[PDB]
This record gives structure tokens, C-alpha cells and sequence, in this order.
């Protein structure tokens, strides 16, 4: 990445 | 290991819109199986030291100090102008809110010379704590972060205000100032104990140097807004302070 | 000025029942002003580097306030005399729920209540004025009673604080036995929310003008029997201090 | 030198 993406939405 | 320099944090620190007067820095000195969990120790004068744990997500002596920055920002979150006064305004804005610089309590008595409601926690997600908290609490709920009536459910109309224009003013940063390409969504959680209900107020945001930076504050509601309770003078008189040695007398 | 370990183990030499002693080290002494007429010493160790320390009626010295600091370190080093040691040892251990560290014992599980306090160096009558005033009256405590610490404390741990009391008294009145022998003071003020009684003690050493030790009980309005409806709140243990800067 | 129960 660089690990992340948690809430995107 | 290594040594990194303060301005490789003011570096970082620089581009935090808004950041005009931030805290005092040093030199942080890093000192880094078993779930494979990896621990970082850094040790300043001052204050000396401190530690972190966290997932190694193969580490190396490049990518720790981007996770040591990736929580100094977290911290001087807390300094940016917008979202320290807003604060400010809810320290201020009772006569027994005492603060701390992480936490804010009430009442209570120093005597040598508190109780959370409101804990800063900079370098948190409930995301990665989440598990610990559904077993331990009875169920989860919604809070409208936008509303206030559910903000004069958790403390009272004096600090609803207050409250809810910090923690919608820390949602405002996150999402404008630490914007990722795809918008990272706020994400709010509450759970229900059987003396307390704690919420947590969670953002993700984008910074050029480090991967993420994320940000939770958690705010307990307990179930008494009597509360006589805190007029007991025996809480005036509580102290803290227990060395262990095989003694045998019988 | 700079006292040396061996000066100080040089003074606790001579203290009677004392075998096993903690780990000490050499400070470093600075110290007035002539209004209100108070020496207040400070004094740098390398392992803690925090300790401040009267009201003299003779023309100061470096070799005077170091008489003090003798007498100040002689009185704490008083609680590890092993008869008076362990049986403040029989005290925290006869009690599943009193937590100490070595100076008060006494909730909370969060990461303490006073009910004893051990307070070397200093004596009641030297600050009792502060206590007559606060205090709704005074009383008297008959060391020898058992049925007084059947009060103070409950009927589990009466008897050992007794005779941690009297084994006090009699390592100052025997161990550390002036010429003209020295009543011990015991002195009860009672207040509107507890019940504080005073068992202080002088003791005679060569290296010093005197040493000397108090143990203050607190026993406060509500039993620890009863109350419940406080004590059973887990609100105790959420609880904790910090700076309020 | 340079007692409180007489």
C-alpha cells in the first residue's frame, strides 16, 4: 500500500 | 536502531492544514512470535519514553518509524486550531469538566494537589478493538452524529452543544482536510454495559508520508445523568499508590 | 552538600532490630529566608531525584540541616526493623482488601482508600494546631484496649493494629530510651466525616538530636461492615487521576 | 543539641 481501507463506503 | 529528527515530524506535521501552534518536539528514539504482534518502544527526554503495539501487517526498521509518525500526527490532532478550540469550548463550558490533555473528568478531589466522559485517543480505531467490546457488552446501537437529541441522552443540554459541535468538528477535518481519494466513512459505534454506554466516534484520513491516520473518541454515558454519589466526602480522601515480598509469619 | 552512604548506614548502625535495609544511595543536599524564620532543604538522589524536607531556633549549617536529613531517613528506615516490620506485615496480610506500598494501607481495583497511615519523621504536636482548629473535638485512645481498636478498625484486624502500636511503642520506649524516659502521645480529633487518631513516638539517637515516628488511624463515620450501598458502586473503578494542566 | 512529653 503500504493495510488500510477500513470504512470506504 | 535509528535516530529520526524532529523536523522529519514537523515534515509530516506540515501538512496538517490548520496546525499553527503545535507541541513541543524532540528526537524519538526507537527500540523494536508471539501472535506475531510487534512492538515499538520510543524513548524521549522528555518524557523519556512510551511503547506501542501493534500488527506487523515483514517489518523492518523503515516502516516502524511510519507508524511512530502515523500516531504523532494522530496526536497533534489535537492542536490543529479548529478542532483544539472546540474542545476548549467544552472544558470551559462547565465549572466541574476538568481535562487533561487525553481525557476530561468531573468533579472529584485532588487533595494532594478524574472520571472520563470524554477520552481523546489518538492512534485508535474501534475497527481493530471492536471484538473485546461486543463480547463484553450487552448489545450495539446507532448514534446520530448529526442530531444532538441523542447528545442530551449521553451528557446533559450544558455540554450537548459543546460536544456535538467537537466531535462534527473533528468529523468536518477528517473529512475535508485528510480526505483519501475514495472518502473514508465516519465510523460511530455504541455499546450498552450493564453501569454505562460507550460510544465511539472513529476517522480515517489521508497524509502524503504514512499510510493512514486515524482518530476515535470514545464518550461514556453513565446511568444516572440521584448522583449524590459524588457528594460523599470519602471520595476527597482516595488516593493511589504495592511492592510484593515472600514474607511468612505463622 | 553531599552525604555519603556511609554516613547514613553509619547512623543506622545503631538502631536496634533493623536487619534487612533497602537499597540507598548518595543525594545531594541544597538549602531560608529570614521571614517566618523556615529551612526548607531539597536533596537530589539519582534513582528517584524528588525529595524536599522545619523550623530551626539556632543560627543554620551545612552540618546542622544534615542532622536532619539523618533524622528524617533514620525515621524511615524504622519501618523495616523486622518485629515492627512483619507486624505491620500481619496487618496488610490479615486482610484480603488492604492494599499497600510501604508508607499507607488501605479499593480501588482501577488500574486506595486511607485507613493507616505510617508518617516518619515528624509528630503530632508539631502540627497539632491545624487539627485542633479543623477538628469538631478531641479525645483519648487507650493503647492497651482492645475494645478501642474493635473500633477504629473492624474486630478482623483490631488486635494486630494493637499490637503494631504497642510493638511501636515499646521499640521507641526500649530500642530508642532517652535518660529521662519519653511518654508517648496519643491524641483522637474527631470530624464531622471520620475519626483520626495519632500515635506518635520520640526516640533517642546518638547522631541526632532525636528521631521521630507517627501512625495515624482513620476511621470513618460509616462501618466498613455496613455503607455497602457506596462501596458496591463500580463507578469505583473507573476512577483515576491526572495532571489538570 | 541545638522534647514534647515532658
Amino acid at each position: 500500500r503500504s493495510g488500510q481501507r477500513r470504512r470506504s463506503n | 536502531q535509528f535516530n529520526i529528527t524532529w523536523e522529519e515530524q514537523l515534515q509530516a506535521l506540515s501538512k496538517l492544514d490548520g496546525l499553527h501552534h503545535p507541541h513541543k518536539l524532540e528526537d524519538i528514539s526507537v527500540h523494536w512470535p508471539v501472535d506475531i504482534s510487534v512492538f515499538v518502544t520510543c524513548a524521549t527526554m522528555s518524557s523519556h519514553n512510551t511503547h506501542y503495539t501493534f500488527k506487523p501487517q515483514s517489518p523492518d526498521d523503515a516502516m516502524v518509524r511510519e507508524y511512530v509518525l502515523s500516531r504523532i500526527i494522530a496526536d497533534n490532532l489535537k492542536y490543529v486550531d479548529n478542532l483544539y478550540l472546540a474542545a476548549g469550548a467544552v472544558i470551559c463550558g462547565n465549572d466541574e469538566y476538568i481535562s487533561d490533555g487525553n481525557v476530561v473528568g468531573i468533579h472529584i478531589a485532588d487533595g494532594v494537589g478524574i472520571l472520563p466522559v470524554i477520552e481523546f485517543m489518538p492512534g485508535v480505531h474501534v475497527d481493530d478493538i471492536s471484538d473485546k467490546l461486543i463480547k463484553s457488552s450487552s448489545y450495539q446501537g446507532i448514534f446520530k452524529t448529526d442530531n444532538l437529541e441523542e447528545f442530551e441522552f449521553l451528557v446533559d443540554k450544558k455540554n450537548a452543544n459543546n460536544v456535538k459541535e467537537l466531535i462534527l468538528a473533528y468529523t468536518d477535518y477528517f473529512a475535508n482536510k485528510l480526505a483519501f481519494k475514495d472518502p473514508a466513512e465516519p465510523a460511530v459505534e455504541m455499546y450498552q454495559f450493564i453501569d454505562r454506554t460507550e460510544v465511539y466516534f472513529s476517522f480515517e484520513g489521508c497524509h502524503p508520508d504514512v499510510e493512514e491516520v486515524l482518530f476515535t473518541i470514545k464518550i461514556v454515558r453513565y446511568n444516572q445523568p440521584m448522583q449524590v454519589f459524588l457528594k460523599n466526602p470519602l471520595l476527597s480522601h482516595i488516593r493511589t499508590v504495592r511492592q510484593d515480598l515472600p514474607a511468612k509469619f505463622v
